[PDB]
């Protein structure tokens, strides 16, 4: 199995596609 | 050839079930009756008849000739349908015997509406069967 | 607000006028029809968009035309 | 008009609902066979007390249970009522 | 004066609710946007793909991090066909102590999920071993998301931002995506497939540390420029090979026996890979054939208006104008393009469904029936909703983009032409098969009740029996084209043939099932469905501009209520009407096909395959033997004396009921009993004590019509596919699990 | 009932962060988003 | 040739009898825009829901109709 | 009731017979919808209540039913010509 | 006179057109009964 490092790995990981999908919503609304 | 599709007589399945096929009419003997008139039939696994549509003879009986009775039939009732309708057309009161059918006309449409195929083949040869794409009402596109 | 549009096909016979309920329609004069009067729709803000100017006419298609357009608190019809 | 076209669905529900209240705690409760001892042995087995609170149990114990009868029902007597 | 939505300005002065659910529902409908020209249009619409795509990259994301992380990739592995996957675990502060009890199971601690997209043979047949196998494609799946959200987020800035041009080159478009898109993927797919799934099928680790040491074929790249390709077919993979390690395992990269393999019952992976490596080849060929830049190729333009039968042609002018005006028809209008893609998408969909249940590609995954089930029900459903959505834009390119002008006399307005011809034919043919499949399933249903089941219509469908025997079937007899031994197709240098005859002969496959007379009415049933679901797309598509009801339908739009009451009637008239009552008939007949499948296949799973055999003939026998059967399982999943595992699917069962009943509140009962409903409601609002100091913003009014049509078309949508999602899962999940 | 997989804590804390949390947050910010005049 | 009784066919694309043969009822002489009263054997869809009766005769123009 | 029915075999065993008043032509396979109800008779069951109104009108054979039944035809031509 | 008129309308026509064709497919499958297909 993973460790349980690694799933805090992928949790901030994903916060690059967490902002910039903020990045690309907001320039999409305008 | 069909080797999946055995004959019923063959079938050692339609067998057991021809013994309890149930009287359809008040004759005693029906079951027996269509017992041996299916066993002329191509049975499967089940023991029931199956009924091959392709055109070919020997199993024509299953879809030529009720095919061909049909379309006569059809075309009977349709041509005679088609024959009421032209002919209540151009008297200038269409609609009242539209609604109220005018019986001596449709008996004389009815009793000569045997010859409906020599008929339809005249009407499409003289060009009075289908009516031109001007002369007809079109939607908008 | 709905639009309004009254076509040149209009044969005057001011059926739009009373089957509109909310004043909408009135009749102008107008020198291309036989009985002189047209249809306009002045205070188009008040109409509400039931179509009942477009069921009363007797043209093949409807000289009178009504498009659902924006809607007010007039077009809903909103007592409240 | 409308308001009895839309009425009719709603008395369908009603009824539909009464009646299937009516068939089901009949049969749980009240009808069946007696038995010699005195006990009365009902036609589902009393079911409604357990069944009859949940959609589950009216869809199970009640719709697809008693359906058993009208979809076997075929070559028999009450064929037509299938 | 409200700032949403911001798009519409119409909608912006509405004091109701209507503003917010049109604001909803007109977000995507860019080209209606207030201020939006073309060139800003297209450049949204760039944008949003690029979001799509991160979308869909998180998703996948997130199915192999669940995999990965509370999954159970470890134990699967050493037996795929008695350990059930694990889709994700569950935490639920809901769950009382009998549901936590029957939820933990497949091995597990914990209440988890049992998956059924069947990821877990997609996984273990490309490659995938462990879980840091999937959790390092997790994470380079969230890199890959990142970086669509980057490049979606750098077209939208104005020295990024593409031309008008650019969007409307087709020529670069289809070269790079025929070459680049659907070649240079394909074959980097069979670099993956010779590099890491075909040893790993063999027992050979590669990993991305000993991809550049281990070398697929003894002889590397030597007989690949040399010419003698042969010899990457020189040792196949021997029938008694085990999956997943070196005994039994061949050395050939590239073979081509056109069979099954015999332990997982799927496609051998080197003929994976060999099939990948020519449409490869095809893919990039195809993709060099239209000129961009350096003067040879061919211009679509030209290969339209050259597509016209002259005089002198058995055929003549029959097309009139032939196809000129296109290439500025279908660049011009996006809802033309769009009604394209979903048209090919639908049908491979549909492909994709008919393929992965007779042809497995992944290893143990049609011993996984549940699996096989969901799948083709996924895929056949939205298949089903692509084919819909193209003949929807189909109706929205004619009733907003389609000029008479531009296309004059061409095909697409001699298609306009004769508009109702179709309709009228395709009508006939709807009911030719109605009546009919209909008097033949009522028959059947009355001689079998009266006792007599032999006085069925029973029908051989002996032109699918001879298309089977054509493919090499020797069970009915035919001995025609491949199954007699002698013939110019079988005597050929086709070898495929001893692979593929000994895989369609033997019953242990999906690959061309048995079919008699209940697959004969059940066929007529689905084209009565599709002749009927086109009826109506047709039917509303080339009526969209108008007709002899409402000649200005164009006017409006595509999507409006009525006209009034007025001219007769006028409910259902917009081309929105096809799309409205053409996801009923579509959903109608994916029910009819996915009984079907789901029926046939439990009679050849379980091993009793004379149940459909001799009751799918009448539609008792389908109300009886398939319904009430197998809902047996699935409704007992929760009962008074305890839960099961299907007690989610027991409750997915009746909340699909649910939905799909309230739906029928929404397409029976129609507007103004709602508001007049909602005015007394208002009335006791405001006329209340100590609730009319909570005012409204915006005035309460009912749905709207169209509103209202589409909310009840979801409900019964989302209701359809929950119950029988539910129905399906728990039908064949309670037996087989 | 935590789970055997690494990091049990973390369904403990999402899950009702994604149900409840986020959620009225959203709800919360898209309701003054779509009622706020001008 | 437009006269009173003579059977015409509409050309107006829109309207319910294009490409149908109806009667001349009367053609009016004064500068109205659509003189030529038309009325034809079948009937419009005009009227309300449920309504059996609906309109058989409209005004068109010169170049809206031909004599056949 | 006077004629196609078993009431007279009704009346003497009620326990044991089903009420049927409606036989079945055999045309087709339909006479497997004559029920097997007791006492030699074929029909549907009936479930109108008929036979236990019938039961306590005091009515003991088929020839009062019959008289019934003209009664009602009469009765019927007097309505209308009312 | 009138009631021939009466008699010559669609329903009742239709209603006579369909009990005789009902009657003579029952009198048919009364004295030949059970063709499933022609032998
Ligand atoms: C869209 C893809 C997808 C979907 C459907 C799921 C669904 C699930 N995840 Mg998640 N997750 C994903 C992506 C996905 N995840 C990825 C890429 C990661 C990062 C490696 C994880 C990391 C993760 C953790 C660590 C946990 C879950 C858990 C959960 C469960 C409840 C949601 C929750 O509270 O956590 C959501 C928490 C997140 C951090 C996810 C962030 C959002 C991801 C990245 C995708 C964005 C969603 C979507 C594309 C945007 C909205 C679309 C909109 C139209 C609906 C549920 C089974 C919990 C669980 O197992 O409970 C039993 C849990 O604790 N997830
Ligand atoms: C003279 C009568 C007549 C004739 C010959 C036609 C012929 C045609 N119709 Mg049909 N049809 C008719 C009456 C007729 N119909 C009536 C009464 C209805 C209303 C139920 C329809 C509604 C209709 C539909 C909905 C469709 C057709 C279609 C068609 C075509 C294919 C045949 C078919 O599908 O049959 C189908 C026939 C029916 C569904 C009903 C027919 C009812 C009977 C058999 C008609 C004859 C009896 C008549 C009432 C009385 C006869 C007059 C008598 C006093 C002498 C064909 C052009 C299809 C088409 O456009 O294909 C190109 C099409 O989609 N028709
Ligand atoms: C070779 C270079 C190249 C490549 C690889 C791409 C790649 C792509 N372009 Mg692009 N394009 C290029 C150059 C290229 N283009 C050029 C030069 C032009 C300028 C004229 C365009 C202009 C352009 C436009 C205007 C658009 C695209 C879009 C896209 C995307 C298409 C949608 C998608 O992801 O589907 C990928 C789908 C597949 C790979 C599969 C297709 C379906 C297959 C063949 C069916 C069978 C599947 C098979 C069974 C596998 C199953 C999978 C497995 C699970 C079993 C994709 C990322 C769109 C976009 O913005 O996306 C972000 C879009 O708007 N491009
Ligand atoms: C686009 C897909 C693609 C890519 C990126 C690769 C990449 C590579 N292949 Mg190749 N391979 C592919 C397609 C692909 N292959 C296909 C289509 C076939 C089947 C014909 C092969 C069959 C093949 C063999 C037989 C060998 C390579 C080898 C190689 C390596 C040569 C470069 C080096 O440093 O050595 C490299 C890792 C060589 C290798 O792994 O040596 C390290 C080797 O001998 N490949
Ligand atoms: C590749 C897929 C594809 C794409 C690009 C679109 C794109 C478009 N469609 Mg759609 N369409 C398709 C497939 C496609 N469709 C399919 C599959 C269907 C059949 C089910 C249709 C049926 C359809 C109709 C008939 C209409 C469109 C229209 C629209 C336009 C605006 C969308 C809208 O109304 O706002 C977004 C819509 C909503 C927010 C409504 C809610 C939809 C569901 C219930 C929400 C689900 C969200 C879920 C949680 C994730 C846009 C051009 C509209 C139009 O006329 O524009 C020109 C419209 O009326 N579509
Ligand atoms: C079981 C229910 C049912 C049935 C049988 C019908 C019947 C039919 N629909 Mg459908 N439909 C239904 C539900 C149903 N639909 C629902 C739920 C909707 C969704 C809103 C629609 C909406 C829909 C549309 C919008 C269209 C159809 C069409 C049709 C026809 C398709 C042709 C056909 O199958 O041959 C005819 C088959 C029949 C079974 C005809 C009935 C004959 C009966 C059985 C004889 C009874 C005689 C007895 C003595 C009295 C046919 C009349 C199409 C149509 O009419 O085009 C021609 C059309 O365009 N339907
Ligand atoms: C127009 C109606 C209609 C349509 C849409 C189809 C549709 C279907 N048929 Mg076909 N079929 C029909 C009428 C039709 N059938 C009739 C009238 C017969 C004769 C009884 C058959 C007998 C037949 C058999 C034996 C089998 C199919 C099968 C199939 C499928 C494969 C395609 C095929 O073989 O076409 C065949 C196409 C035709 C025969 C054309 C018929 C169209 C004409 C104009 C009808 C009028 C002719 C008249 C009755 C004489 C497909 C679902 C196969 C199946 O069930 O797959 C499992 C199968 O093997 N069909
Ligand atoms: C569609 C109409 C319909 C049909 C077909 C029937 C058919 C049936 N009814 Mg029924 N009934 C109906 C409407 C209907 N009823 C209505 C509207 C009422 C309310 C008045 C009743 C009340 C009624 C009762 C009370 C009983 C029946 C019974 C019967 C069954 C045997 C018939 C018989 O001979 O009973 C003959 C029964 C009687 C003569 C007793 C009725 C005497 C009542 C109490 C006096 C009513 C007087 C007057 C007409 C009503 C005035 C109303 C007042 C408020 C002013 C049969 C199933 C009987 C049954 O189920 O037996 C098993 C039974 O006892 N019905
Ligand atoms: C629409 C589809 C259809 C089809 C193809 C058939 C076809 C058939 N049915 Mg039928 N059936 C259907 C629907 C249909 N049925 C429905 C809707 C019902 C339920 C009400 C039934 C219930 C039913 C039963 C219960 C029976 C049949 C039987 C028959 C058979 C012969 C009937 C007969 O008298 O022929 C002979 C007729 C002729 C030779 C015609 C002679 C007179 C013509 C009109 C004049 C010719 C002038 C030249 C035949 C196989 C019978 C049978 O034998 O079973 C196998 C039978 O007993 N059917
Ligand atoms: C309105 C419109 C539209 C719509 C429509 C639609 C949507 C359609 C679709 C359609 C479809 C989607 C179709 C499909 C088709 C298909 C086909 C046509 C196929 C064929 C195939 C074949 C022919 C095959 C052959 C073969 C082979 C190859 C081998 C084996 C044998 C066989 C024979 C099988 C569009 C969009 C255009 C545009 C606009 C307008
Ligand atoms: S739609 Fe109604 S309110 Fe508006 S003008 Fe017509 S009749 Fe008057």
């Amino acid at each position: 199995s993973i460790s349980e490092t690694q799933v805090f790995v992928a949790l901030v990981i994903a916060l690059i596609p967490g902002i910039l999908a903020f990045r690309l919503a907001t320039e999409l609304y305008k | 050839d069909l080797s999946h599709l055995t004959p019923c007589s063959e079938s050692p399945a339609y067998q057991a079930k021809a013994k309890s096929f149930r009287n359809t009419t008040s004759d005693p003997e029906s079951g027996q009756k269509r017992a041996e008139s299916y066993a002329e039939a191509l049975c499967g696994p089940e023991g029931y008849p199956h009924l091959v549509v392709d055109g070919r003879l020997d199993h024509a009986g299953d879809f030529i000739i009720p095919g061909l009775l049909f379309l006569y039939v059809a075309g009977w009732i349709g041509w005679v349908g088609r024959s009421y309708l032209i002919a209540i057309r151009e008297e200038k009161d269409t609609e009242m015997k539209e609604i109220i059918i005018d019986v001596p006309l449709a008996i004389n449409k009815m009793l000569f509406g045997f010859m409906w195929p020599l008929q339809a083949f005249g009407e499409f040869t003289s060009g009075k069967l289908t009516v031109k794409d001007s002369e007809i009402p079109v939607s908008p596109r | 607000s709905h639009s309004v549009k009254i076509y040149d096909t209009c044969i005057g016979c001011t059926q739009c006028v009373r089957a509109c309920p909310l004043d909408v329609l009135e009749m102008v004069p107008w020198d291309g029809c036989k009985a002189g009067q047209i249809a306009s729709s002045p205070r188009t803000e008040d109409c509400v968009g039931c179509k009942r100017c477009e069921t009363a006419c007797p043209t093949d298609f409807l000289s009178i035309r009504v498009y659902l357009g924006a809607e007010t608190t007039r077009s809903m019809g909103l007592a409240y | 008009w409308d308001h009895v076209f839309l009425g009719l669905f709603w008395m369908y529900n009603s009824l539909s609902i009464v009646i299937f209240h009516f068939s089901w705690k009949m049969q749980s409760d009240v009808w069946g066979t007696v038995l010699p001892d005195g006990s009365v042995s009902h036609i589902t087995g009393g079911n409604f007390a357990q069944s009859a609170i949940t959609i589950n149990g009216w869809l199970r114990d009640f719709l697809w249970a008693q359906a058993a009868n009208v979809i076997n029902s075929y070559g028999s007597a009450l064929s037509a009522y299938g | 004066a409200t700032k949403f939505p911001k798009f519409s300005q119409d909608l912006a002065q509405d004091p109701t609710t209507r503003r917010i659910w049109y604001g909803i529902a007109t977000a995507h409908d860019f080209e209606t946007h207030d201020g939006m020209t073309e060139e800003n249009l297209y450049q949204k619409i760039f944008a949003s793909h690029f979001g799509h795509l991160a979308i869909i990259f998180l998703w996948t994301s997130g199915t192999v991090f669940h995999v990965a992380w509370q999954g159970n990739f470890e134990q699967w592995i050493k037996d795929p066909l008695n350990v059930r996957p694990i889709a994700h675990a569950i935490w639920d502060p809901h769950f009382g102590q009998g549901a936590v009890d029957a939820f933990t199971q497949a091995g597990a601690s914990s209440p988890v999920n049992v998956a059924y997209s069947g990821v877990y043979h997609w996984f273990y047949t490309i490659g995938m071993t462990n879980n840091q196998d999937l959790y390092q494609g997790a994470v380079f799946l969230l890199i890959l998301s990142a970086l669509f959200l980057f490049a979606g987020w750098l077209h939208l800035q104005p020295k990024f931002r593409p031309s008008l041009s650019w969007f409307k080159n087709a020529e670069s478009r289809l070269n790079h995506h025929l070459a680049g898109l659907f070649g240079v993927s394909s074959l980097a797919w069979t670099g993956h497939l010779v590099h890491v799934a075909i040893p790993e099928s063999r027992g050979v680790h590669v990993g991305w540390d000993n991809f550049l040491s281990v070398k697929p074929h003894p002889a590397g790249l030597a007989p690949f420029f040399t010419g003698n390709w042969g010899v990457y077919a020189q040792n196949p993979d021997t029938a008694s090979h085990v999956f997943g390690t070196s005994e039994g395992a061949g050395s050939a990269i590239l073979t081509f026996l056109g069979g099954f393999h015999p332990q997982t019952e799927s496609l051998w992976l080197t003929d994976i890979a060999h099939h990948h490596l020519a449409i490869a080849v095809i893919f990039i060929v195809a993709g060099h054939m239209y000129r961009t830049n350096w003067g040879i190729g061919h211009s679509i333009k030209d290969i339209l208006a050259a597509h016209n039968p002259p005089q002198g042609t058995p055929f003549g002018g029959a097309l009139g104008a032939g196809h000129r005006g296109l290439y500025d028809t279908i660049n011009n209008s996006l809802h033309f393009q769009l009604g394209l893609a979903l048209a090919s998408l639908g049908v491979i969909t549909s492909l994709v469904a008919q393929h992965m249940y007779s042809l497995p590609s992944y290893a143990f995954i049609a011993k996984d029936y549940t699996t096989q089930a969901a799948l083709y029900t996924h895929h056949q459903y939205i298949a089903g909703f692509l084919m819909v959505g193209a003949f929807a834009h189909g109706a929205i390119f004619f009733v907003r983009d389609y000029d008479p002008e531009a296309n004059k006399d061409n095909v697409l307005a001699r298609m306009l032409e004769h508009k109702e011809a179709i309709i009228s034919h395709l009508s006939w043919v709807s009911l030719f098969l109605g009546f009919h499949t209909l008097g033949l399933y009522v028959h059947n249903d009355v001689v079998v009740a009266f006792g007599t089941p032999e006085k069925q219509i029973l029908i051989e469908p002996v032109f699918a029996q001879f298309v089977q025997a054509a493919s090499g079937k020797a069970l009915y007899g035919f001995d025609a084209l491949l199954s007699n031994p002698d013939s110019v197709a079988s005597t050929a240098s086709a070898v495929w043939l001893p692979g593929w005859l000994d895989a369609i002969n033997s019953g242990t496959n999906s690959l061309f099932l048995n079919i008699g007379p209940g697959d004969f009415l059940v066929h007529h049933a689905i084209a009565l469905g599709l002749h009927t679901t086109t009826l109506i797309l047709v039917k509303g598509a080339l009526d969209a501009r108008g007709s002899k009801l409402m000649p200005d339908k164009k006017d409006f739009g595509f999507s409006f209520p009525c006209d009034g009451p007025g001219r007769g009637g006028t409910c259902d008239i917009s081309a929105w009407d096809a799309f409205y009552l053409a996801m009923f008939w579509m959903l109608n007949t994916l029910g009819w096909l996915t009984f079907y499948w789901h029926w046939k296949h439990l009679g050849i799973w379980t091993g009793n395959v004379a149940q459909f055999n001799e009751n799918s003939t009448y539609l008792m026998g389908w109300f009886r033997d398939y319904l009430w059967a197998n809902s047996a399982q699935l409704i007992n999943g929760y009962n008074p004396y305890g839960v099961n595992n299907l007690s989610v699917w027991a409750w997915m069962f009746l909340f699909g009921h649910l939905v799909w009943a309230t739906g029928f509140m929404f397409l029976i009962s129609w507007r103004g009993y709602w508001q007049e409903l909602i005015e007394t409601i208002v009335w006791a609002h405001e006329r209340t004590p100590l609730a009319n100091l909570v005012r409204w913003k915006d005035k309460p009014v009912a749905l709207s019509i169209v509103q209202a049509r589409l909310v009840g078309l979801a409900h019964f949508t989302v209701g359809y596919i929950l119950t029988y999602a539910a129905f399906l899962i728990a039908s064949t999940a309670g037996k087989f699990g | 009932i935590l789970g055997d997989f690494a990091a049990s804590f973390l369904p403990a804390i999402l899950v009702p962060a994604v149900g409840l949390v986020m959620p009225a947050v959203v709800m919360g910010l898209l309701f003054l988003q779509i009622e706020s005049e001008a | 040739a437009i006269q009173r009784g003579s059977k015409v066919r509409i050309l107006r694309k829109e309207s319910y009898w294009y490409k149908d043969v109806g009667t001349v009822a009367s053609v009016d002489k004064s500068g109205i825009l659509y003189p030529v009263i038309v009325r034809f054997d079948k009937v419009n869809y005009n009227g309300f829901s449920g309504s059996a009766t609906g309109v058989n005769t409209n005004n068109f123009a010169e170049h809206e109709l031909e004599e056949v | 009731g006077a004629k196609f029915s078993n009431y007279s075999a009704w009346l003497a065993d009620p326990l044991n017979i089903k009420p049927s008043a409606q036989v079945v032509w055999p045309v087709v396979g339909q006479d497997i919808l004559n029920a097997d109800v007791g006492g030699g008779f074929h029909g549907i069951q009936i479930t109108s209540g008929f036979f236990q109104l019938w039961r306590a009108s005091g009515i003991t054979n088929e020839y009062q039913l019959y008289c019934t039944a003209i009664g009602g035809l009469v009765m019927a031509g007097l309505m209308l010509f009312a | 006179k009138g009631l021939t008129t009466f008699l010559s309308t669609a329903p009742v026509l239709i209603t006579a057109l369909l009990v005789f064709t009902a009657g003579l497919l029952i009198e048919f499958n009364r004295f030949y009964p059970d063709l499933l297909f022609h032998p």
